[PDB]
């Protein structure tokens, strides 16, 4: 659980053979986590939204994805979910970029086939079609011979920001409004973030890069924070365990449901304590510091996503 | 801004070594790592977050932490003996910066005695009033030899030039020594020999005007 | 089949000029950022500069030690990268490599390298070598390539048919300042006179080419 992990949650990186292979829909939790390990979710996203053929993450899988900045805390725990991961699990949507979605400076974009960043009001992904990759500015997809196989290394995927996503405790609208107000009081000179009204202004400068801590608590936009405290609570509920049928791969949905509800399977010490125990299927803890709980503005919430990442902001003009 | 590496590091055959690169760019951007063997072009082995080019075994691996990037080699082999360079972009993104390099020594390699070959003054070269003795030394380890030359059995100390041992494709060493003589002293003696000592043991070969 | 080949290396006088080129093949040269990387004898790798693809502005960047004297350019129609070197100093003596990011896309992930071309900045003159035959279960024969400058000398056997048993040794730097190397091919003592072996010596700095034949004497 708490120990930092250098590797997949459950599944070793994919060795695909057929760029035209189907991406099956899998119902089981561990089946989905295996796909997350293999970057099959980012491959699916690229096929749906960019008319890309094949896969990203060939041989490398999720733990060889690129981050901006390279110094990244939450990737040291394989079990902490990124926005693309949370999207695959149905907790949020990484949307297709529109031209008005601002591409932040700083990442090294040249050659990427996919990148995403949190935005003030969501999560946006940028893709490229077959045989293409991003220019240095990230603005266009140009022709690239190195992508011909359609079985691309994980370095072709870029995730922007230090981000952890998790099941949240939903809050009332009135709690969100109070959090938003405290946020406005901490950044009173900020007008728009990623094109979204943050404070009312008359004049404002052009958008400039903006590095900020933030949390996603549902509702219409993120809460950006300067003074705030975070704490990690270790939890041991069923999302905290994955199940492997060793030899075959991840356990099936029905096998996993049985282990987690009926105490008739194998697992690590914590899984036997909470779920019960007796080849077979075995379930063990994923690696993370826990669930993040945020104190801000006199309140305390369990958000959907928390992190530090780069957005675009406009400042008020006198 | 600059990437700092240690100039040298050793590892025992089969053991794990970790080569570290340090620089302010590495907080934002990844390093890449290059293996260069003498007489060869650099080969890329790690880039980004622990990505391997095709044909690079996963015994090479990459990590970063803070303002440092590290290359780790498990199960060190003799074929891993090389110079290892890190690189990255500078702050502006307008340049590429290489680290100074780290020379990796792999200890515990098997000792091998030198196969020696001796050629006489070529007959075409004797038409040109010159004579050179060509003593080749190959397939030895470690790469340190002493060479001595003999006019019959007398120490020949003038006109001899030996190379510094160089590493072959088979991770053993090669060297040459050349004794140059006027065709008088080639024929003024019935016996010439190039005598090669490697780790206290001397291999010898001889040629004659016959 | 994807490859980069540098050429133009040689001997140049201090203060002189020299153009290197790099010929690319097997890929769309126009899509590639192209970099030059040099290595002076016994020292570390040093980035010289790059030219971006037109897609990314086709702009150039140079390391500080070569700014102003070195100019990089590209001709996409002939698949070629150029390095124009002016006001050459002796510490510009290096092997020069062109390189690009082909599969590992990214501005500093150099996975594709040429073999490099040696540039020697020196006041000395080119000298072409004397080539001499070396005559013999097994058999040892070769050529000895004597008194040349600068490096390198490329040696082949039977126009490149005799490819195994070949051991071209590294050259000796004589106190004269000239180089000498021997190349030896192991053959059986056994087709001694039935088969001809000719060693092809090539010294591009001195435009010398010498094919010399082996026999037992
Ligand atoms: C890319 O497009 C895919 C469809 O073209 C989409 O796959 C679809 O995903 C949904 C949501 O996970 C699945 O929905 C339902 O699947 C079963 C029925 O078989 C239900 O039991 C579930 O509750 C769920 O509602 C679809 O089955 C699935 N379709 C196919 C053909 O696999 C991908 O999710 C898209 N990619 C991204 C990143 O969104
Ligand atoms: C790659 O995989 C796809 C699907 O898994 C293969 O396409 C199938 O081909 C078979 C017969 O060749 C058909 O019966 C299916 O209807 C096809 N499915 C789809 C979705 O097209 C394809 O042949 C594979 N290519 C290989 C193995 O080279």
């Amino acid at each position: 659980d708490g120990i930092q992990d250098s590797g997949p949650i459950i599944c070793a990186g994919p060795i695909h053979s057929n760029k035209s292979a189907d991406i099956p829909h899998l119902l089981g939790y561990s089946e989905k986590i295996c796909q997350i390990d293999r970057l099959i979710h980012v491959s699916s996203w690229l096929r749906n939204h960019s008319q890309f053929q094949g896969y990203v993450g060939q041989r490398g899988g999720r733990s060889q994805v690129s981050y901006y900045p390279a110094e990244n805390s939450y990737s040291r725990w394989s079990g902490l979910l990124s926005p693309c991961d949370a999207d695959w699990l149905g907790m949020l949507v990484v949307k297709k970029a529109k031209g008005s979605d601002m591409i932040v400076p700083g990442p090294s974009y040249k050659g990427k086939v996919f990148f995403e960043r949190p935005t003030f009001d969501g999560y946006v992904g940028w893709g490229c079609g077959s045989g293409k990759s991003r220019t240095e500015s990230g603005e266009l997809c140009s022709s690239d011979s190195g992508t011909s196989s359609g079985l691309l290394p994980s370095d072709r995927v870029l995730w922007i920001g230090d981000v952890a996503c998790q099941p949240m405790t939903p809050i009332p609208e009135e709690t969100f409004l109070e959090l938003k107000s405290f946020s406005q009081s901490e950044f009173p000179d900020i007008c728009k973030i990623d094109g979204i009204v943050f404070n009312q202004c008359e004049g404002e400068s052009l958008p400039q890069p903006f590095d900020v801590a933030w949390m996603d608590v549902g509702h219409s936009h993120k809460i950006i924070m300067r003074e705030h405290k975070t704490k990690w609570v270790q939890e041991s509920s069923s999302k905290d365990f994955v199940c492997y049928k060793e030899g075959t791969g991840p356990c099936s949905e029905s096998e996993e449901k049985t282990c987690k509800t009926s105490g008739s399977c194998r697992g690590d010490m914590q899984f036997c304590k909470v779920a019960g125990c007796e080849a077979k299927c075995r379930c063990s803890l994923v690696h993370k510091p826990g669930e993040v709980v945020v104190s801000y503005g006199g309140m305390r919430v369990r958000p959907k996503c928390y992190g530090f990442s780069r957005m675009m902001a406009t400042l008020e003009v006198n | 801004s600059e990437l700092t590496q240690d100039p040298a590091v050793s590892v025992a055959l089969g053991q794990t070594v970790r080569i570290t690169c340090q620089g302010d760019s590495l907080r934002s951007y990844y390093a890449s790592w290059y293996q260069q063997k003498p007489g060869q072009a650099p080969v890329l082995v790690i880039y980004g977050k622990n990505n391997r080019p095709s044909g690079i075994p996963d015994r090479f691996s990459g990590s970063s932490s803070g303002n440092t990037a590290s290359l780790t080699i498990t199960g060190a082999q003799a074929e891993d003996e090389a110079d290892y360079y890190c690189n990255s972009r500078d702050s502006s993104g307008n340049h590429v910066v290489f680290g100074g390099g780290t020379k990796l020594t792999v200890l515990g390699q098997p000792k091998a005695a030198p196969s020696v070959t001796l050629f006489p003054p070529s007959s075409e070269e004797l038409q040109a009033n010159k004579a050179t003795l060509v003593c080749l030394i190959s397939d030895f380890y470690p790469g340190a030899v002493t060479v001595a030359w003999k006019a019959d059995s007398s120490p020949v100390k003038a006109g001899v030039e030996t190379t510094t041992p160089s590493k072959q494709s088979n991770n053993k060493y090669a060297a040459s020594s050349y004794l140059s003589l006027t065709p008088e002293q080639w024929k003024s003696h019935r016996s010439y020999s190039c005598q090669v000592t490697h780790e206290g043991s001397t291999v010898e070969k001889t040629v004659a005007p016959t | 089949e994807v490859q980069l080949v540098e050429s133009g290396g040689g001997l140049v006088k201090p203060g002189g000029s020299l153009r290197l080129s790099c010929a690319a093949s097997g890929f769309t040269f126009s899509n590639a950022w192209m970099s030059w990387v040099r290595q002076a004898p016994g020292k570390g790798l040093e980035w010289v500069g790059r030219i971006k693809s037109k897609t990314d502005g086709g702009t150039t960047d140079y390391a500080a030690p070569v700014k102003g004297r070195f100019t990089i350019s590209r001709d996409d129609s002939k698949n070629t990268l150029y390095l124009q070197m002016n006001s050459l100093k002796t510490e510009d003596t290096a092997v020069y490599y062109c390189t690009t990011d082909f599969i590992s896309a990214g501005p500093w992930y150099f996975d594709l390298w040429g073999r490099g071309t040696l540039v020697t900045v020196s006041s000395a003159s080119t000298k072409g070598p004397s080539v001499f035959p070396l005559a013999p279960g097994t058999a040892a024969l070769g050529c000895l390539v004597k008194d040349y400058f600068p490096e390198p000398v490329t040696v082949s056997w039977n126009s490149g048919a005799l490819t195994s048993g070949v051991h071209t040794f590294p050259a000796v730097l004589q106190s004269s300042g000239l180089y000498s190397l021997s190349s030896v091919v192991t053959v059986p003592s056994s087709s001694l006179g039935t088969q001809t072996y000719i060693c092809n010596v090539n010294h591009k700095p001195s435009n010398t080419k010498v094919d010399k034949r082996v026999e037992p004497k």
